């Protein structure tokens, strides 16, 4: 039988090794490099929109 | 086998960073061009003055 006390040893060892203080920072950067070509991308349609007046 | 690939991530860290600037040039002189509005450009239509 697997040790009781090594499997939640085992598990809370899991816990504190993830990714996940990183990843939500690693989405944030994509998203606010998303944001700058939305963000440009609106100056294109205000742009082309103008020029096809 | 971990020192190979963090041996890649300073290129790819790099050309990004090379990147971001080479954009803004882009960014910088699509600005001359956004200077004008859509009614400026209606302004100069009319030769008005």
């Amino acid at each position: 039988a697997q040790g009781l006390q090594p499997q939640i040893s085992s598990k809370k060892k899991l816990m504190d090794d993830n990714n996940l203080s990183t990843t939500i920072k690693d989405l944030q950067s994509k998203i606010d490099e998303k944001n700058k070509e939305i963000d440009q991308f609106q100056k294109d349609y205000n742009k082309y929109v103008g020029l096809a007046f | 086998q971990k020192t190979e690939l963090q041996s890649d991530i300073d290129p790819k860290t790099e050309k990004r960073n090379k990147l971001d600037a080479d954009r803004e040039k882009i960014i910088e002189s699509q600005d001359v061009i956004r200077q004008n509005n859509i009614a400026d450009m209606f302004k100069d239509f009319i030769p008005s003055a």
